[PDB]
């Protein structure tokens, strides 16, 4: 499974690193970390996404300008944003992925376990 | 970029209940696929994907089809207990950011 | 942009398709079909699908390249495409019309499968393109898996459906260069 | 001019010439993949007007011309830097650094392309700055 | 003439004959007999009759690589000049003496026959010669045709019978050339 | 004198040599058909010195050898220019463009046959003052 | 040692070990095994020997390149290996283990025998040394005998055991220089 | 420092380097025994630092990079100067003609070997001179 | 056939375009078209000789410096002389060939069809 | 260059005459040849070619031979009718203009 | 057979070329003559040995220094010895060898014929 | 170089003797080797050569064995007319310049 760890209040103007655990399977160096969020309400966005062998961004082009990159250990991956606003506030969720597709022009296609959402507020 | 059916969807308990999605340009391959729903509280399930394939055991009911861009999903003997939000995903990470649609709700 | 202050860069593009007449050319169109102009008139298409098309597993090439070459140059240049993958098995009919060849692309999981030998023709053959189904890690040439199981190569009767990429004439010279 | 290739020869362009010291360079220097482009206009030119047939493209006979005006290491390193995710040419374009009042136009390199898309002058600042340093020397 | 006041043109021929013991040579003499010098002594004969000199199709090479090689450099040559003809048939013997090889040109009219690559290989070891009975156009590289219905290769005795052309070392090195 | 070929070389001529330049320059600079020829004169000189033997002309070795000294491309071009009724060069003759005073010999130049005979100093006549230009640049 | 009052010879030597995760290389350790490295951990197997090791004249080859690989890259080696030969008999097995080759020299005198052909293709690709049991004369390529009757080519566990010579990568790259 | 070899490249020695004038040379002229080791050297650094996998070696990789990178004829020239028993170049080791004040280091001449031993400066008097000739050419 | 046309009366130190058209059989591109002269009374000589695809001259020594080239259309070949003087009398031919052979080496083997001649004065 | 028989040539009707043709040059294939005949105010008719074969239907009678430089020919059965003037053609073009015989006349 | 001649007694500072003649078989051009000497009472050493197609050396490092190299004719082969002293007192042999590997690198293995031995004093 | 069994050695007649040779570098081949005797005022004759092989005819009851560096000799039914200085040679050219043993008596 994937567990959630970091949610909770923030003020804006500010920064949070969210976590996700690995449970059961430990992480590999491929791309099987991938993030998104939805504001209550609301439907969802991708926010950026995690390879393991490399620090690699995959961001949104909106998610870039406050998503930073992440901590990739066997167990435990970490999600550093920065410069959050209100306007952030979401449910996030860790999603194992089988998503991309490796040569240089990388596709999304299939997403596969869904860790319990985690409340963020801004 | 992905468009959706309308919002307001809604159906009677048994036979089914119409749900499309289009993208702005074709899949790079045609075999690529998902959809999924949100019960309201719940994290996602994976319901199709790729060749209109199921996931994880969910009920047969489910079906979908398309190509390029434009793909369906309808499912069988509808339940009350089925309404969730509604959602595809799936795309070219050149092309797009949005690789999952806006949801419809299904009543 | 002048560099040194006289220096300008003009940018040239070339007509490669104004070699059509002597040297086959190599486009890619969509993601399922790609092909070689054999000419001013005559092509060859690549198609990259699911179907069984060919299930000649004895491929009737007896007198092949001897009795009745429907298009010599033609014949020649799917032989060469044959010739370059390393190392295993095709269907193939050739008798009348029908000027084809199916490779399937089986395997039971490592690099260096029979799928990896003939992407890597299919690929350089039809270079400057054929990203699409890239399967395959950066480095790594030969673990270059696709997602479909059937490489179709048949004789088409038109030179002009270019798009998307350029008849360029390196796919067929870089297969070659043994 | 040197080898002046017409509209019908470069694509959505006029017809180009040069001075004679760009042809002179190209059949001194080695591994200039321009010059194996050259050689096939020139081989595409002449072998139909010699031939006036419908038996146009013998692979016999263009593949004996590749073997002798092609270089196969151009080809493969090329091919190469592709799967290894460095930027590599393709043939469609070239660069040519050109003295804009004396016309002289040094040999053209080509136009490497990085994840599908054109590199800008930027990232060939340094090939560029030394070709003009290289043209100028010439000139001087 | 000089040029620019001081340059003088020399110009000087080679005595190609004296490479005889290092490397095979071709010269031609008139229009029916050509052939190779294979040393100091011993020879090689091309000839182009009409004559069906050899009628064993079925070819006894059953160890001609192997068991016994009357001239082992000789056996080279000759699988040489085989091996560079593009794509089909040839008589033969080689069981004993008759260390010979007959070639037929026959076809039932387009170029790239067999009988014009049996001809672009010929003349090209035959080359600076060889334009006897050269029935091509001019640039039709494979559209070759020949007078004569069969091309015989046989050992000789001699390495002397050198008049009408040069025993020129390009011949062998260009078939090779591959 | 750099290469110098006697009598028994060169054919119905006295022994020739040169300076030492064109040595040089034979074996830096490429597509040189007499280069290719004198790789395989040494290369006989010495064969036989060592060999010593009836076992003469090895098909092996001297395969070996062409790999290893001639330029596959300068056949093949020269026997397409033939069938394409261009003139080309049989090896039979060199031009030596050479300096009467100094002895200052060029890099020898194959000479052009044009349908079945030679061509004139006419034909060649850029050919060679070019090269008497590019010999005058040498010297000073 | 300055020429020209400051000019020096530095002398460096390659760390040749350095390249053994990307491209086989040669050492020779005593006169009767030599050996390839064919990596960081596995290697391979050249000894001279006068036992009959493998006594399989008909050598199980179906599939060899196909259903197991026991080690692709390995096979790739042997198999150039042989290809390199100039003309012709072997023994071997490669069934599960005994991942090897046999090659007999055997001869009823001259040069240009069986022989020959196989110790020209093993010193090239054991060049840097291989002196060993060089029984030819100077400039006597196709003349080269040796004091055993058998080759034994096969697969081991090791990576490490050099010294006499140096793992040079020249040996391999030579054997494919075609 | 041009292409810099570490500790662990070069055998019982430390880190070295060269100005870029020799990578520039290395590049341009033709027939270098060292320039072929060096790009085996970068290929091997780049193979194993993309791949990061068990999975290496592959020969099909390897082979095509040696068709792009490697002179099959400096290969094949030395292995028959082998068999004549003339002194040929193992690439164990190379001369490095090199300027003590400036660092300027000549491109690497490759150091043959006599009867499995090296030949001494003695037996390379004429190639070291000529050398140092071209190094203070060169410089001026 | 081949028929004739353009003969007839001329003046010295002039000119004559002789003429020779096809008849059934057009004209291809190859060297098909060849002539010939004989003064009455004497044997035959020939002239020149005709390749459609691009204008050969084919003039015998002598006949090159008064004989100029000719238009080759489908079916109908002109001959141009000029310089012409009373020597030049006698009977011309149109013949058809398959006499030359095409490689550097051109060789004369092999006449066919011929047309009437036709008499020219000069 | 090409000689010939000397042109005062006759026979009686029945039986043969002797005609001949000889070359400067050994012809450049020995299969290569021309003999035909012209009768006074007619246009010339082929006769025999390449390998001594008859052209478009003419009376078996007429034979030759040759190779080389020197050729024949005969007709059997001669009769008052094939009085003509005998010619030979063929030649290489470098080697000569004349590529025709001066011709000799049989009565 | 090997016969010896050219012994006998010299005196020191000198010189002395010993000789072998072939009986029955001829000398070929191989290294099938080779040289050995003891004195009275000793063991046998190597002089140094002879080859026939080239004048070769093959000197022990102590010989090299005076004994020079040798004649071979096809039955007659000479040792040239110079600067000879009395310690040079020994019995000479004339051996027929098959000793020589022709690699570059040389081999010792086989000696067959012997010729009887001369006695040289110094 | 190579070193040898003590001089000083005898025998009875009938049985052996034991008789050995060591270099100090391995031969260039184990199958190298040359034993052989010299009788007093005799030239020497060879016994033994490359893997045990007797030479000439000599006695079957010459044996011996070895690799690597170290040989030996043996000789059944040994006779008195055996007597002779016993020796080994063989080498390689570039390690010594002794490529015979100093010899050992044997009695
Ligand atoms: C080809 O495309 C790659 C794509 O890499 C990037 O990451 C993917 C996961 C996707 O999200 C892509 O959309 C995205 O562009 C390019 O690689 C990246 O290049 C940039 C520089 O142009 C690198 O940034 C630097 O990283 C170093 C790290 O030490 C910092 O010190 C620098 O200050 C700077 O931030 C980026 O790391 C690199 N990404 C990866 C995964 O390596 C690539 O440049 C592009 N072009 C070519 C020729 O390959
Ligand atoms: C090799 O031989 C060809 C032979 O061509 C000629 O025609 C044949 C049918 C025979 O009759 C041959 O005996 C005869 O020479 C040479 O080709 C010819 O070259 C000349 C120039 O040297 C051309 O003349 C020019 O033509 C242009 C036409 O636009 C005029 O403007 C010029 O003023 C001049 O008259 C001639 O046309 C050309 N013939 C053909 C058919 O192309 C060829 O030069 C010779 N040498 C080489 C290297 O090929
Ligand atoms: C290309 O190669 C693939 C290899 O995957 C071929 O697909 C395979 O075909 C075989 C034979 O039909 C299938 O075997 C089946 O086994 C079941 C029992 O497990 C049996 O009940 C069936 O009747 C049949 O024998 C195999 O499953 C199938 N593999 C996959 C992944 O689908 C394919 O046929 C080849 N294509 C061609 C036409 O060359
Ligand atoms: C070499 O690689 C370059 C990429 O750097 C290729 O250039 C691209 O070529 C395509 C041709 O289809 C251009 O597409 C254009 O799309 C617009 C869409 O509105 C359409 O209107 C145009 O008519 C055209 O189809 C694309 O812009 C261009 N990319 C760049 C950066 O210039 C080039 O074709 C490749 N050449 C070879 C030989 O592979
Ligand atoms: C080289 O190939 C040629 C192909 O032309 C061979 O010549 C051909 O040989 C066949 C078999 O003898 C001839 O067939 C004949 O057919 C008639 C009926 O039409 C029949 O009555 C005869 O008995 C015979 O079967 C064919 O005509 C002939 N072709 C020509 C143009 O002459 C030739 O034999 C081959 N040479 C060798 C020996 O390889
Ligand atoms: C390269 O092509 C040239 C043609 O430009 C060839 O030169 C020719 O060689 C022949 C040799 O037989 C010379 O023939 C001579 O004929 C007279 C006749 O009286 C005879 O007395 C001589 O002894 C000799 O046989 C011919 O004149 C000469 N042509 C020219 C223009 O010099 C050359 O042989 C060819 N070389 C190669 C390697 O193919
Ligand atoms: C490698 O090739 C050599 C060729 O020399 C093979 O050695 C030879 O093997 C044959 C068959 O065993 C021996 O034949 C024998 O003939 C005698 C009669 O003369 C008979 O009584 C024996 O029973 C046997 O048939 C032959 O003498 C022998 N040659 C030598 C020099 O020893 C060898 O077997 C091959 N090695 C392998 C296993 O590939
Ligand atoms: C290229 O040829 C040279 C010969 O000129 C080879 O150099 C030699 O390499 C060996 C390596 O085993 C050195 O041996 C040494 O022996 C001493 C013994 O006391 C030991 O202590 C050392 O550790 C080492 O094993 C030998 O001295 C050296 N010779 C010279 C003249 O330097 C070189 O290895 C060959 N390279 C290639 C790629 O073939
Ligand atoms: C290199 O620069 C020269 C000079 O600016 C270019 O020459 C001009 O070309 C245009 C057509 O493209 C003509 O209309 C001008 O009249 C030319 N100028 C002169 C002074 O002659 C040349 O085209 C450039 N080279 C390339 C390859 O683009
Ligand atoms: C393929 O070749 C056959 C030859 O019989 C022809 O009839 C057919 O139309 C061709 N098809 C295409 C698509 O070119
Ligand atoms: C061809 O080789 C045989 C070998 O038996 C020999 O007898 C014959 O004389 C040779 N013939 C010629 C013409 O060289
Ligand atoms: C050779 O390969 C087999 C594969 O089954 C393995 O069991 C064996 O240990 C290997 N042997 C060596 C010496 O590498």
């Amino acid at each position: 499974q994937l567990e959630e760890s970091g949610g909770g209040l923030v003020q804006t103007e500010g920064s949070l690193t969210l976590t996700c655990t690995a449970s059961g399977f430990s992480f590999s160096n491929n791309d099987y970390i991938c993030w998104v969020r939805q504001a209550p309400g609301k439907g969802l966005e991708w926010i950026g996404c995690i390879y393991s062998d490399y620090g690699f961004s995959f961001f949104a082009t909106w998610a870039k300008d406050r998503f930073s990159g992440s901590k990739t250990s066997s167990t435990t991956v970490t999600l550093q944003g920065t410069g959050l606003t209100a306007a952030d506030t979401a449910t996030y969720f860790c999603v194992k992925t089988y998503v991309s597709r490796f040569g240089y022009y990388i596709r999304w296609d299939y997403f596969d376990l869904w860790g319990p959402g985690t409340l963020v507020i801004v | 970029v992905m468009t959706q059916t309308p919002s307001p969807v809604s159906a009677a308990v048994g036979g089914t209940v119409s749900i499309s999605c289009q993208s702005s340009k074709s899949v790079h391959n045609e075999n690529f696929l998902s959809w999924y729903q949100q019960k309201p509280g719940q994290r996602p399930k994976l319901l199709i994907y790729r060749a209109s394939t199921l996931a994880s055991g969910v009920p047969s009911r489910f079906k979908g089809s398309g190509s390029g861009t434009q793909f369906t999903l309808t499912i069988s003997d509808v339940q009350c207990d089925d309404a969730a939000t509604y959602y595809c995903a799936g795309g070219d990470i050149q092309s797009s950011d949005d690789v999952f649609g806006g949801g419809t709700e299904v009543v | 942009s002048l560099y040194k202050g006289v220096y300008e860069l003009q940018t040239l593009e070339l007509n490669m398709e104004t070699l059509n007449m002597t040297m086959p050319l190599s486009c890619t169109k969509n993601n399922s079909h790609h092909y070689i102009m054999v000419g001013n008139e005559t092509g060859l298409e690549l198609t990259l699908t699911n179907t069984s098309i060919i299930n000649h597993k004895f491929c009737n090439l007896s007198d092949a390249h001897k009795k009745n070459l429907y298009d010599h140059a033609l014949m020649s240049i799917i032989s060469t495409f044959h010739l370059s993958i390393p190392n295993e098995a095709m269907s193939c009919d050739f008798n009348g019309g029908k000027i084809s060849v199916q490779y399937n692309l089986s395997h039971s999981n490592h690099c260096g499968t029979v799928a990896n030998g003939v992407l890597q023709t299919f690929m350089r053959m039809a270079w400057g393109g054929s990203y699409i189904a890239l399967d395959s890690g950066c480095g790594n040439w030969d673990c270059i898996m696709t997602s479909y199981q059937y490489l179709i190569i048949q004789n088409t009767t038109w030179e002009d459906h270019c798009q998307f990429s350029r008849p360029s004439p390196i796919g067929y010279l870089g297969l070659l260069s043994q």
